[PDB]
């Protein structure tokens, strides 16, 4: 003869539940990300130039060594 | 058409330099700096003759 027990929400009630869409915005602007792409080419660029040459000289000498063995 | 005249094979013999690839790419540039007369008179008669037997001394 106790009390009626049931399955019942809790005292008050249940707590909020989110439901709405969240994507957070999470990135760069467009302009950083060009220029960060720019400033990566002109540095490899760079880089480049500076071992091309080195490796022309390079050859010059091997081809210098051919023409002094070749007689 | 005539016969080709050629060299007897005991005029062909000479003191060999029997180094190496990689000993002569080594000694190349001093060699060139040091042996250069001799070797621009050889090429000399060899482009102007435009023919071996001619410049074997």
């Amino acid at each position: 003869a106790s009390k009626v027990k049931q399955d019942m929400p809790p005292p008050g009630g249940y707590g909020p539940i989110d439901y709405k869409r969240n994507l957070p915005r999470r990135g760069l602007s467009g302009y950083s990300m060009f220029a960060v792409g720019i400033g990566t080419l002109l540095f490899g660029y760079w880089s480049m130039m500076k071992w091309n040459r080195e490796r022309r000289r390079l050859q010059i000498e091997d081809f210098e060594a051919r023409i002094a063995l070749m007689p | 058409p005539g016969i080709v005249e050629l060299p007897t094979l005991e005029d062909l013999k000479v003191q060999e330099v029997k180094v190496s690839s990689s000993v002569l790419k080594a000694a190349a540039h001093h060699y060139g700096a040091q042996c250069d007369k001799p070797n621009k008179e050889f090429m000399l008669c060899r482009w102007e003759e435009k023919d071996p037997r001619r410049c074997l001394e």
